[PDB]
């Protein structure tokens, strides 16, 4: 005669995902030199070199912004790949059902 | 090894403290961390308690790589009653744990 | 069991967007840097015009 | 630096110091690092 | 780690500043919006002069006196203990906030 | 001038990737906050049936 209590299960949880930074300390200048050159000689000079370092510095920015994404767009795949195995699954119940 | 450290998850940090100073991971005083699946397991509980912790985490865990952590600042972190923490952590003391 | 490994999914695609380096944090830094020089740089540039 | 110590002999200004040591950060794999010496080099030019 | 990369950022941008050439507040703005990730420069400025008027934490803290510790105390790259240090975290967090 | 002119170049470049970055992470937070909805709904479809 007694029907019992229909308990019904709760919403999921919220999963959540912690972001934590990374620290590495101040450089450290090198010993200066004393040279035989005339200062807008090797302001010159030192002009140069500086304009190639910008110059590997813009190649590396790219080359990281680069890796960064393939390594997205490889994830993207892998999880996709994943993704099919469970609608292989249904479509085969299905079957069934029919 | 690089195959460990991708499929625990562990963030960077948290794994140089695991391999310059296994003590605080409680790994055997003395010897090299084992990456045995007994280490493994403990591993990836560390670093889905890391990930519950959320945003609080870069405060955690500096204060844990410290000897500074206290039950006030976890029990904030975790969203737990001061209380709590403090009672658990005097029954813990009084009973035999190994 | 499919839409629950789908949420799983989108957190590990979020993790990694907040774990790579090229993320928010170094490109906000890029920019605050650059343009501190920027300015100070025009100040010298066109002091010398 | 050897720009500097060319010019803390052109003129006396022993005490002048341009170069500073936060030119590189490994935070940041060093990016950008150039462009402040391009900065401390200007500097350097138009003071003189 | 946060706090301490924004420490080492807003000491080597402000190195070499002078108090009457301009104020200290807008010069530092620009530092400390890139180190805690806001969108805006002029964001930071308003920020900081709400920090400076609210004083925060258990040791009243500005932006004179979070110049000075910084220009005499701090050593970037090393991990050391200093006394007034706990209220340098406390000003910090409350920009956060 | 023409050495803050390339200034003016990467600093272009680097509002315009932070500003992207900063829309491709709020695209991820806003389907992660999207899926718990769909969780529910199938929920309730299992009861249903």
């Amino acid at each position: 005669l007694y029907l019992p209590i229909y308990a019904t299960p709760a919403d999921p949880k919220a999963l959540l995902s912690a972001a934590v930074a990374t620290s590495q300390g101040g450089g450290k200048l090198p010993e200066s030199f004393m040279s035989l050159w005339r200062f807008p000689h090797m302001l010159e000079n030192a002009r140069g070199m500086v304009s190639q370092l910008t110059q590997f510095g813009s190649t590396l920015q790219n080359i990281i912004e680069r890796q960064d994404a393939e390594a997205l767009n490889a994830l993207l795949q892998n999880q996709a790949a994943e993704l099919i195995l469970t609608n292989l699954s249904i479509q085969d119940k299905t079957i069934e059902e029919l | 090894l690089e195959m460990v450290y991708h499929s625990t998850g562990i963030n960077e940090n948290a794994f140089r403290l695991f391999v310059t100073k296994p003590e605080m991971f409680g790994a055997a005083t003395g010897a090299a961390p084992a990456h045995d699946a007994l280490s493994l397991i403990m591993l990836t509980r560390f670093a889905d308690w890391v990930n519950a912790l959320g945003e609080k985490a870069s405060s955690v865990l500096a204060a844990f790589e410290a000897n500074s952590l206290t039950a006030e600042q976890l029990a904030d972190a975790m969203n737990l009653d001061a209380n709590l923490l403090l009672q658990a952590s005097i029954q813990a003391q009084n009973h035999q744990h190994l | 069991t499919s839409l629950k490994t789908q949420q799983e999914q989108t957190q590990s695609q979020l993790a990694f967007l907040q774990r790579k380096f090229s993320n928010q944090a170094l490109y906000n830094w890029l920019r605050g840097r650059l343009a501190a020089i920027y300015f100070q740089f025009y100040d010298l540039a066109v002091a010398r015009c | 630096l050897m720009a500097e110590q060319a010019y803390r002999w052109e003129l006396n200004d022993d005490s002048a110091r341009f170069i500073k040591p936060g030119a590189w950060q490994g935070t940041y794999a060093g990016l950008l690092a150039g462009e402040t010496l391009m900065l401390s080099l200007a500097q350097m030019e138009d003071a003189h | 780690p946060e706090i301490k990369n924004l420490l080492d950022t807003v000491y080597h941008g402000l190195q070499g500043f002078d108090k009457d050439k301009a104020d200290l507040l807008h010069v530092m703005a620009p530092y400390i919006a890139a180190t805690l990730q806001l969108s805006s420069e002029n964001v930071a400025h308003s920020v900081l002069l709400w920090a400076d008027k609210l004083q925060p934490g258990d040791g009243a803290m500005t932006a004179e006196k979070f110049w000075d510790w910084l220009n005499t105390k701090y050593t970037p790259g090393s991990s050391e203990a200093v006394e007034t240090q706990e209220h340098i975290v406390q000003y910090c967090q409350a920009l956060a906030q």
